[PDB]
């Protein structure tokens, strides 16, 4: 399948 | 360098999750394996997180026990289809840096108008099936 390459965020 | 695995929630009953904008729905935690010391969890926050993530569901994945100070991980989630099949995964662009109790994910995971789409199959019979896969970089 296709995966999307992002930067992760954090709830802190 | 890395230990990979994988884990799959389904959230029944998903248009009764009462949730508004800033709450969060949890997954029971989940490790590696048996013998794995580290113990993780998946947040959804259904609508979102504030006023500008309001038409997103986001998707975060939290270290909830590990015995040193820190541990290091890629990640990626996707939705799984009535037949159990991934479909559009998120992936995390490198590892992040984990504390117990600090999680990372994607606040704009997926619109919530694509999720909610009858014509994108991703809440069948009612359910919301997440897949989680993890790559933890072995000290």
């Amino acid at each position: 399948e296709v995966s999307i390459i992002q930067g992760a965020d954090s709830t802190t | 360098k890395v230990v990979k695995f994988s884990y799959m929630w389904t959230i029944n009953n998903f248009s009764f999750c009462r949730e508004e904008m800033g709450e969060v729905i949890k997954s029971s935690t989940f490790s590696s394996g048996a013998n794995d010391k580290l113990k993780w969890c998946l947040r959804v926050n259904p609508k979102g997180l504030d006023e500008e993530s309001k038409d997103y569901l986001s998707l975060y994945l939290l270290l909830v026990s590990c015995p040193k100070s820190e541990v290091r991980a890629k990640f990626k989630f996707s939705i799984l289809n009535a037949k159990g099949e991934e479909t559009k995964a998120m992936e995390s662009q490198r590892a992040y840096r984990f504390v117990q109790g600090k999680d990372w994910g994607f606040k704009k995971f997926i619109r919530r108008d694509f999720l909610l789409d009858e014509a994108n199959g991703l809440l069948p019979d009612d359910k919301l099936t997440l897949f989680c896969e993890v790559s933890v970089v072995q000290d």
